[PDB]
């Protein structure tokens, strides 16, 4: 059927007054994500995703899913800029170590202007780039998915990780050009749940209701 | 080392130090620091080791410990 529900008529409205509110005020803060009216605003219709509807997507599936780390996006700014020394710290700061999980999410923002999404799979040891506006297996691409290899290799201190197989994952592109903040949640939510990449862009519209019915619901409990 | 704490905020260019009480929020260091930068706070993201720090959090709050660092970023959008 689909992994994207539809809001009931109750719930559609509360989420049209929240887009209408008269000032940036903070809408939720819970598991150390402030969300303000700001930020929420950005899944209004046609409008592009910024960093904190990202990571509070992040959060819900690691809320909802077991042996599963989710990072922001700024874990991919800083193992690309920095390293792993820029990131060392940071599944620490998760409560788990890597050889625990079953897949670790790490949404990726690319250059100011689109979102896409890296996944380890480490119990199917696998390394997955899934964009939703892609013409395939590129260059680029490539540096992104041996960015997340060696980070699986650092961070398990050289247990796992060698050999991965890496992919250029397929999935439901786009048909537009400011769903791919969408598409990657909807990629989050279908990976986590282990679930056949079928939805399409009437999910899209859905999940940008979805996600606004969860931050109004305070569903990080 | 006990009731205060050393902090250092870099936006990858610019560094600045702050020494605060580890229940003091975080809220002046992080507006001093985007003042000095002249930025808005609502487009820096302050974070801990990954952690989206809320202004008014504080060192204490957070398991900082003394020279630790938070990093500025900027909002991240994208279509």
């Amino acid at each position: 059927g689909s992994l994207v529900p539809e809001l009931n008529e109750k719930d559609d409205d509360q989420v049209q007054k929240a887009l209408a509110s008269r000032e940036n005020t903070q809408l939720m803060n819970r598991d150390n994500i402030e969300i303000t009216v700001r930020d929420f605003k950005t899944l209004a219709p046609r409008r592009w995703l910024n960093d904190t509807i990202i990571e509070f997507f992040m959060k819900y599936i690691e809320k909802s899913t077991p042996n599963t780390v989710a990072f922001n996006s700024f874990f991919y700014t800083n193992l690309s800029e920095r390293g792993y020394q820029g990131v060392r710290r940071w599944m620490k700061r998760k409560k788990t170590q890597i050889d625990k999980l079953d897949k670790i999410f790490t949404p990726i923002n690319l250059n100011q202007s689109h979102w896409a999404l890296g996944i380890i799979d480490l119990k199917k040891k696998t390394i997955g780039y899934v964009d939703s506006l892609s013409n395939g297996p590129n260059a680029m691409s490539f540096a992104i998915l041996t960015d997340l290899q060696k980070y699986v290799m650092e961070e398990s201190k050289h247990t796992i990780g060698e050999d991965f197989d890496l992919i250029h994952l397929d999935c439901p592109q786009q048909p537009n050009g400011y769903d791919c903040g969408i598409y990657v949640c909807m990629n989050t939510l279908y990976g986590s749940a282990d679930a056949p990449l079928d939805f399409d862009y009437k999910d899209a519209i859905r999940m940008r209701r979805f996600i606004a019915h969860l931050i109004l619901t305070d569903a990080l409990k | 080392p006990e009731t205060h704490i050393n902090l250092k905020v870099s936006d990858g260019s610019s560094e600045i130090f702050f020494k605060i009480k580890k229940t003091t929020p975080l809220r002046r260091l992080m507006e001093a620091f985007a003042k000095r930068q002249g930025k808005e706070m609502d487009s820096l993201r302050f974070l801990y080791d990954g952690i989206r720090i809320q202004a008014d959090q504080t060192p204490e709050d957070l398991d900082m410990e003394d020279n630790d660092i938070i990093e500025a970023h900027r909002e991240q959008i994208g279509g």
